């Protein structure tokens, strides 16, 4: 490692080289918490986690028992070993707790003064970071499997909502108009994601086993239709024709919105180009999912080679995105894992499972 | 309203006339509203189409029972036609060009017959006239001022035709859809109208026409509640029930603006 320092000081190599090499070397040596421990507040499994975008300090968390807990990750104590306290909570005694498991919770991007949450009680409440009071609600006719706010839009503030109904809702937070629906799917919609690159490109996947990249400005349904075999012929807008052979319950755009990773209940993952939906034939082998609901996973950023942290049974399985190598397996849970998040600042991973635990994986040495 | 100054249109007036039924016309209306058929309809037994259509016909003219100078559709038997004769006299003496509208083709024919009874130079258009001849007729009327009056069925008279050549406009018969009335009365006040225009919408006071007027007033209230503003005053001139069969002749955002706007939405 001293060679990198020599090259950087002499101007031989750009500091970029050392930065990304070291980040990768930290991600490879990742392992269970030597020097952290997440305070226990959830009576049930943890369905979601969302580290804030700016400054990456606070971390929401949505339990299967209706409570939301807001964490603090910075080691405010003076010891080498510490714990991540809980700052506040939408407990069970708060007048606005969800009646059921919280399925998704997301910070408001561009400002920590807000956070959105969804639940199986068909409600999408819009909280305040500071006053801690539900400053809105969108009541829906069917359970809400997942939502997502655009991560880059400075103009629009729509909130895609994938419910058990075959209609993708697009609620707005600017004056609340939850009427909009994207016609075209055929069954439940288990996951939705906004492109990080293009403002309006939404990619949804449904239990009828196809992913469809919409454009939400157009009036022509979807743009692209993802097909395992990427044959010559073309099709209209439906959920049919098998991006996967089973339910597709996962989506993630790679760090800069070019490709698109999709896990599905047929025990496969696929990397598709997101300009033309062209299955790029990376494979990853046999990744076990059998979750009946949404499956959250993430990709690293600021590392020389790009990884993906995909839950695998009760283990997190790390693959290299473009090469398909299985880098390692993280084995620290006792029940199925349901959501993992990545702390790009320090290359740390937090994982939540049905066993009511939120573990921290930190690089070693 | 926001383009008129930047477009230099002439003035417009929206006077609405409340006619008085003639003795024969009043008698016919009173007879019909006292008939058994309206009683059956009010009991829900029969379709409401027939009674409404009959009342509209009566108010337009007593043509149900075709009553010299007593030919079918004689102008003095309907008060609206007497008022129309007066206005046509005044405007012809004022050297103006008038636009005459009507919902029903048969009343348009009776009006044409009355105009032939007068010496006024007319020029008529309805669905009957061949389409190929229609635009030529529009061009003619907008060309020469010799033609005093122009006869139209509102279902073809409105709808995108330019009639700046005319000066005065009279709406003989109302309808259920106010948009028809607006299009008709806007056939005159358009781009290129070089003279002041005034609108005269004819309603037989205390009759079915007044009730239809109330209904379409409620309709403009509904539309303006969303197209112009949401603070529309509630319609109060009528409760709009099925008692129109009666005769009542007179005599990036910073997560604070978003929160505040949304709270405001929630406090209504």
């Amino acid at each position: 490692m001293l060679g990198f320092l020599s090259a950087r000081q002499t101007g031989l190599e750009d500091p970029l080289r050392l930065r990304r090499a070291e980040s990768t070397r930290r991600v490879l040596g990742l392992e269970l918490n030597k020097d952290r421990d997440v305070e226990r507040i959830h009576g049930g499994g943890i369905n979601t986690l969302d580290i804030e975008p700016v400054e990456g300090r606070y971390m929401l968390s949505g339990g299967s028992d209706g409570v939301i807990v807001l964490y603090d990750l910075e080691n405010s104590s003076r010891q080498s070993y510490y714990t991540c306290k809980a700052v506040c909570s939408i407990g069970r005694d708060h007048p606005d707790v969800h009646r059921y498991s919280v399925e998704t919770v997301q910070w408001y991007p561009h400002d920590t003064g807000m956070f959105t949450s969804s639940s199986f009680d068909k409600t999408l409440k819009v909280w305040d970071t500071n006053t801690l009071q539900t400053a809105d609600v969108f009541n829906f006719e069917e359970t809400v499997y997942s939502h997502h706010m655009s991560p880059v839009s400075t103009k629009h503030c729509l909130v895609a909502v994938g419910t058990r109904g075959p209609k993708v809702q697009l609620c707005d937070l600017k004056s609340g108009s939850c009427s909009h629906i994207l016609q075209g799917h055929r069954q439940e919609i288990l996951a939705v994601s906004w492109s990080p690159r293009y403002d309006y490109i939404l990619a949804t996947a449904s239990a009828d086993s196809r992913v469809k990249l919409w454009d939400v400005r157009r009036a022509s349904g979807c743009l692209i239709t993802l097909d395992q075999h990427n044959g010559k012929k073309s099709q209209a807008v439906e959920s049919a024709n098998t991006a996967h052979n089973g339910k597709v319950n996962g989506l993630c755009f790679t760090s800069d919105g070019l490709h698109l990773l999709t896990v599905g209940t047929d025990n496969r993952m696929r990397l598709w180009n997101s300009s033309n939906g062209e299955n790029t034939l990376v494979n990853y082998g046999k990744v076990c999912n059998n979750s009946k609901k949404g499956l959250k996973f993430t990709v690293s950023c600021g590392c020389s080679s790009e990884f993906v942290f995909v839950p695998y049974g009760s283990t997190i399985a790390v693959y290299t995105v473009y090469s398909g190598e299985q880098i390692t397996m993280l084995k620290g849970h006792y029940k199925t894992v349901d959501c993992c998040v990545f702390q790009s600042n320090f290359q740390e991973l937090y994982s939540g499972s049905r066993d009511c635990n939120i573990l921290a994986w930190v690089p070693s040495l | 309203s926001d383009v008129k100054m930047s477009l230099s249109l002439p003035d417009k007036n929206e006077q609405v006339l409340f006619c008085r039924l003639t003795d024969e016309q009043h008698k016919v209306y009173q007879n019909f509203v006292d008939s058994k058929e309206v009683y059956r309809i009010l009991n829900g037994e029969m379709q409401i189409f027939s009674g409404l259509i009959a009342l509209r016909k009566i108010c337009n003219h007593p043509d149900l029972f075709s009553g010299e100078e007593d030919q079918f559709g004689y102008w003095k038997r309907s008060g609206k036609m007497i008022v129309v004769e007066s206005l046509l006299k005044i405007w012809h003496k004022q050297g103006q060009r008038v636009l005459l509208f009507s919902q029903s083709r048969q009343m348009l024919d009776i009006l044409e017959v009355f105009l032939r009874a007068q010496k006024y130079t007319y020029l008529k258009m309805d669905g009957t006239t061949t389409i190929a001849s229609r635009q030529p007729l529009i061009t003619r009327y907008n060309e020469d001022t010799s033609i005093f009056v122009f006869l139209l069925t509102t279902r073809v008279g409105g709808l995108g035709v330019n009639l700046t050549g005319a000066n005065r406009v009279v709406i003989y018969d109302p309808d259920w859809n106010p948009s028809t009335d607006t299009q008709a009365r806007e056939r005159a006040w358009r781009i290129g109208q070089k003279k002041q225009v005034t609108v005269y919408r004819l309603l037989t006071a205390g009759t079915i026409e007044e009730k239809i007027y109330h209904r379409q007033i409620f309709k403009q209230f509904l539309t303006n509640r969303v197209l112009k503003d949401p603070k529309q005053r509630r319609f109060f001139k009528s409760n709009d029930l099925y008692e129109l069969f009666t005769l009542t002749s007179p005599d990036p955002l910073a997560s604070s603006s978003l929160l505040a706007k949304m709270r405001a939405r929630n406090h209504l």
